[PDB]
């Protein structure tokens, strides 16, 4: 039942399953809550990405540091940063600290770095959640694969912005992955590149999917990787999210994202109360007794 | 023949024997036919290439961008602006992908007077052939490309040009990095072929002579053969929006779009150049008129780039 | 033996279909260079030939 999986066409193949219904539902809102964008282009025109087999490329790390630094000043309350791998995260943070970028980020928001220690995880989330509520502001950074993307929901003020650095590809453990990929080519005839895209996309959709849980909730979401601009990858994201991922916000510059964010924040930081929600996106008993509700909602469903 | 001499030096449309009135003003009331919407149309298109804009017009925002993208600025006082059409200003507009029809349509729509046939002729002369074809250089492969096959088909009919084309193809990629295989996406609006390494120098003359100047673009990123020096910008380097756009205009497509950049004295001109060099990450040659610029660049590279004294040489 | 056959069978198809398309593309470029075919349609004809092979 949740909206995190896409494309739905791959799960009957993968699970060798045949559902009665393969439907999706469009987020119906009078005032959008989500602005997915692909800031794949650095200000220096560097193609911000991890296409280089996760190789040590300072230029993208440098661009990642610039983006995060400025975005830390733009996003209110807390930020949640997801890296493609723990190694790359550690490698990246060390560079930003060495380059001093990390200190400018601290000035903007309290950094909380995740680690396999449940003590670190619990303390980081403890301090982060309350730091996002006290006078200060905090910025959680973790890995798109770890449990942090599983157990913590970034509801309301928690993680008002989710940032996906690079496409979350696990090129480590390739042997086991190859074996499963090969078996999928064999019994299911599923292309490895196709599956790899899907597998990373579903992880990106997890971070994004946990970024919002209500109507009085919203989340900025930056996909800091050129890869995401491919029609295939964008096309494999959840259709209800793709609705907001308008072409105009593809491969944006860092400045464009910052400006769009300031705009998006300005447009939704404005008062919009329970009574204002009765115009659209919320139907009362009176509207339910009105057959309009029966005919209007038909178009909300989607199928794949 | 590489300077595209005719529209630049010949300037076919420059008037002679102009009907200068007793007051000394160019009497273009007859040459520029009267047209309606004097209050809604913000432009005047003088037959000598000069254009005037109203800073108070309601569409001034768009009209300014329109003239800024098509004509050279002359003066921008508080209420009126002046712009002048030139082959280089027009070619810059063509290279951005603007069509002669769109340019003519929006001009005719925004002009208070009908566009003079001499200017419409200059527009044609500077938009039809001026930049419809591009000369890509990726993987050390000189690929000639155009958005429309129509342009290259005509060009390819030239026997000398045909002798330049090389029969070569491209490969894809493996699962390690199959984005180069996924670079087969968007082959729509894309047609290109390789040209023999040594024919370029002669082919350039032939294409420009044939009225089809090549927009050369170097794919520094995928060029594997020229080794990278791991050049990178120091954190001290922060690009200003005009610098960022200037680099965006250059690297917008992804390749280094060769061309001329104009930055007024006092700008972070060196920061733009150092960033371009740091972006290309290939050995760079820099030219100035004095050893002072040479050491001025070297010092500026030191402050904004990783390049060492073992690497910068005067 | 099937593992060997699977790899070779897959690789032969990929290499052949990829290059053969670019071989048709070279012919398509030869046509643009010397044929008198409709340039607006010549691209569609090339896409036809290739899609008929890909399908």
């Amino acid at each position: 039942t949740s909206g995190t999986l896409s494309p739905l066409d791959i799960y009957p193949k993968i699970l060798d399953f045949h559902p009665v219904t393969m439907a999706t539902f469009t987020m119906t809102l009078a005032r959008v809550c989500l602005c997915p964008m692909i800031i794949g282009r650095g200000n220096d025109q560097v193609a911000i990405s991890s296409k280089f087999e996760t190789r040590e490329d300072i230029a993208v790390i440098r661009n990642y540091g610039n983006l995060l630094l400025e975005m830390s000043a733009v996003v209110p309350d807390g930020i949640v940063a997801f890296f493609t791998s723990y190694q790359y995260m550690e490698s990246t943070v060390a560079s930003w600290y060495e380059q001093g970028i990390l200190e400018n980020i601290q000035r903007n928001k309290l950094l909380f770095i995740e680690t396999q220690d449940g003590a670190e995880t619990s303390v980081a989330l403890e301090k982060y959640q309350e730091a996002c509520e006290n006078g200060r502001g905090a910025i959680l950074l973790s890995v798109a694969r770890g449990k942090v993307s599983e157990g913590i929901d970034f509801v309301h003020h928690y993680g008002r912005a989710v940032i996906m650095f690079g496409v979350p590809y696990v090129y480590t453990q390739s042997r086991i992955l190859k074996a499963r990929l090969e078996y999928l080519r064999d019994q299911f005839q599923i292309r490895e590149n196709d599956f790899l895209t899907f597998d990373a996309m579903r992880h990106a959709a997890q971070c994004v999917g946990r970024a919002i849980r209500g109507k009085t909730d919203y989340g900025l979401m930056v996909f800091a990787d050129k890869r995401f601009a491919r029609g295939d990858k964008r096309g494999k994201l959840p259709r209800w999210i793709q609705e907001h991922l308008t072409d105009a916000n593809l491969n944006l510059t860092v400045d464009e994202g910052v400006q769009v964010a300031k705009y998006f924040l300005r447009q939704m930081a404005q008062p919009f109360h329970r009574e204002d929600q009765l115009g659209l996106s919320l139907l009362s008993l009176e509207q339910l007794e009105s057959e309009e509700t029966l005919k209007r909602i038909e178009q909300i469903a989607q199928q794949l | 023949p590489q300077e595209a001499v005719p529209s630049a030096a010949g300037k076919q449309v420059d008037e002679s024997g102009t009907k200068v009135d007793e007051y000394g003003a160019k009497d273009y009331r007859l040459q520029m036919p009267l047209k309606d919407d004097h209050t809604s149309r913000p432009l005047w298109v003088a037959p000598d290439g000069h254009i005037f804009l109203e800073a108070f017009s309601p569409v001034y925002k768009y009209a300014q961008d329109f003239l800024v993208a098509i004509a050279e600025p002359v003066c921008r006082p508080t209420h009126v602006h002046e712009y002048k059409l030139t082959a280089y200003s027009l070619y810059a507009a063509v290279s951005v992908g603007l069509q002669t029809s769109d340019i003519t349509e929006y001009l005719r729509k925004l002009s208070k007077t009908g566009v003079p046939d001499g200017i419409m002729q200059f527009i044609k002369l500077c938009t039809v052939s001026y930049g419809k074809v591009k000369l890509v250089l990726k993987h050390n492969r000189y690929f000639v490309e155009s958005c429309h096959p129509d342009v290259i088909q005509h060009l390819l009919q030239d026997p000398v040009i045909r002798e330049c084309r090389l029969r070569n193809s491209e490969l894809f990629d493996f699962y390690e990095q199959m984005d180069k295989d996924e670079e087969e996406e968007e082959e729509t609006q894309t047609v290109s072929f390789e040209v023999k390494q040594e024919m370029i120098e002669e082919l350039q003359k032939r294409c420009i002579h044939l009225e089809y100047p090549l927009l050369a673009e170097y794919d520094f990123r995928n060029d594997s053969v020229n080794p990278d020096i791991n050049i990178d910008l120091k954190p001290t380097a922060v690009l200003r929006p005009y610098q960022e756009k200037s680099l965006r205009k250059m690297f917008g497509n992804g390749r280094a779009r060769s061309g001329v950049i104009v930055l007024p004295c006092g700008a972070g001109k060196s920061l733009v150049g150092v960033t371009a060099a740091c972006t290309v990450r290939k050995r760079c040659l820099v030219l100035g008129n004095s050893a002072v610029s040479v050491e001025q660049w070297k010092a500026q590279f030191k402050m904004w780039s990783t390049i060492d004294d073992s690497q910068i040489c005067r | 033996q099937e593992n060997e056959q699977r790899r070779l069978f897959i690789q032969k198809e990929e290499q052949l279909q990829q290059i053969l398309k670019r071989k048709n593309k070279q012919a398509f470029l030869d046509e643009l260079e010397s044929s008198d075919l409709p340039v607006a349609l010549l691209l569609a004809q090339h896409k036809d030939r290739s899609t008929q092979l890909e399908m």
